[PDB]
């Protein structure tokens, strides 16, 4: 199977440098270019550049002269970019991605990475605080209650949710993350079950903040 | 065989240059056309 | 460079009909192959590749999925529109260095008017020690997206002191969900008693009010 695999999520100050490899496996490294792609919202896809193995050479993009630099490494299949002279512009998802064949004709990017999110902040790394969203009281006795877990103020993103280890998918809804004024996030996770349930069944939200090396597993039941 | 992988060893290295001078896509399935020929005799 | 114009930006389907996206830009084809290629990208994942040179769907692909065109317009076809089809669709082209992607084209599944399920959840009092208090109101798997929250503190209208969330259009059964935080400070919070979150929705013949006293149990 073919395979891109990218490096972990980074957070960097501004004015600094950064950079990120790529892994593929699944075919001869040197016989494709791979292109490197950036994604950030309000601004769609753009192509950064190509870095084709073997007798390296790049296909460039003007506007990422000094931005961006592409190189690789044969033997173990890698491929890397460094993006220096950090600013906020600079956030995004980078992807890389298979593209034409080295000696075939002009071609589309197939196979891709699960993409290397760049935060570019100054600001510090902060935990989460989760509170429970305790079902009402008022829930129709024989109909559907809705309880959640109030994920706050935390830097950076992500942060994931899950409710008793996984087990719990159905009803399930985990909201994109808001930025409050504070510049720190917050966001909610909630689930509806039966109203039978509320006062003997376990609900219980995984939140789990990577960054932060914060994991909270917070029981949610009716305020008694 | 030695002599016909050389034109496709060669004619595999005139594709890359062209696509290393940004040559027009046009210029590139030409070529790309002759290494498919080459390729099909091996 | 090479500029991607795509059409519409964003487009709403029903389901077994036909979506239509566009892409027009100078000619990125020669007299034997077009250089043009089109991407599907769902949320929270990198973009999968549809076609490529203009009509080749990519192995996996399901057959809904088409593409056509040549030189400066290609158009690309789902035909019958599913809920997994909402996502945002580009176009790109392999012509000529820069490779430049289209704006692209932000797809909806259309569906039958759903009325949202309204809750409303007062502040723990876990937060309460920090200093701030939360409210929050959920919306709950509605259509259309549109949908009015009003925050009301002691029958006081709200205004600047709430955020708002609003999940991906969910795959399967083409709803929205949406979480409104009111933030109020400790001391604005237990100056009052009745908190209510009034919704305004489509599905619903009159505005629905879901409300708690601060202190009840």
């Amino acid at each position: 199977q073919v395979q891109l695999q990218q490096s972990g999520a980074e957070l960097v100050r501004p004015g600094s440098s950064v950079r990120m490899s790529c892994k593929a496996v699944g075919y001869t490294f040197t016989d494709y270019c791979i292109g490197w792609i950036k994604q950030r919202p309000g601004h769609g896809l753009e192509w950064i550049g190509d870095i084709c193995p073997g007798d390296a050479y790049t296909n460039d993009n003007e506007k990422f002269k000094d931005k961006a630099t592409l190189t690789a490494d044969t033997s173990s299949t890698t491929a890397y970019m460094q993006l220096s002279s950090l600013t906020s512009e600079d956030s995004a998802i980078y992807y890389c991605a298979r593209g034409e064949e080295q000696v075939g004709l002009r071609n589309a990017m197939d196979y891709w990475g699960q993409g290397t999110s760049v935060t570019v902040s100054s600001a510090s790394t902060k935990g989460p605080s989760v509170f429970p969203l305790a079902p009402s009281s008022k829930s129709t006795s024989g109909g559907t209650a809705a309880l959640g877990c109030l994920v706050k103020d935390y830097f950076p993103e992500p942060v994931t949710v899950s409710w008793n280890s996984g087990a719990l998918t159905s009803g399930v809804h985990t909201f994109p993350a808001v930025l409050q004024s504070s510049g720190l996030y917050s966001l909610s996770s909630v689930v509806t079950v039966p109203s039978s349930s509320l006062g003997t069944q376990t609900y219980i939200c995984n939140v789990n903040h990577k960054p932060s090396n914060t994991k909270v597993d917070k029981k949610v039941e009716p305020k008694s | 065989r030695a002599a016909l992988e050389e034109l496709v060893k060669l004619q595999g290295e005139r594709v890359r240059g062209l696509k290393q001078q940004k040559a027009s896509a046009e210029l590139i399935e030409e070529e790309v056309a002759k290494l498919l020929k080459l390729k099909a005799q091996l | 460079d090479i500029v991607l114009t795509q059409s519409p930006a964003s487009l709403a389907v029903s389901l077994g009909q036909r979506a239509t996206i566009s892409c027009q830009s100078q000619s990125v084809s020669t007299s034997t192959y077009n250089y043009m290629h089109w991407y599907q990208q769902k949320p929270g994942q990198p973009p999968k590749l549809l076609i490529k040179y203009a009509s080749n769907l990519e192995s996996g692909v399901p057959a809904r999925f088409s593409g056509s065109g040549s030189g400066t317009d290609f158009t690309l076809n789902i035909h019958p529109v599913e809920e997994e089809d909402t996502a945002t669709y580009y176009c790109q082209h392999s012509w000529e260095i820069p490779w430049t992607f289209g704006g692209g084209t932000k797809l909806e599944i259309k569906r039958t008017v759903a009325a949202p399920s309204v809750f409303i959840f007062p502040p723990s009092d876990e937060q309460l020690k920090s200093g701030t208090a939360s409210v929050v109101c959920l919306l709950n798997n509605f259509y259309p997206r549109e949908a009015k929250v009003q925050w009301k503190v002691d029958n006081a209208l709200q205004s600047g002191n709430s955020q708002e969330s609003v999940t991906e259009q969910d795959s399967k059964d083409s709803t929205y969900s949406l979480s409104s935080t009111l933030t109020l400070s400790k001391a604005d919070y237990e100056k009052h008693k009745v908190y209510a979150c009034e919704v305004t929705h489509q599905g619903l013949s009159s505005p629905v009010t879901k409300s708690f006293n601060r202190g009840e149990c």
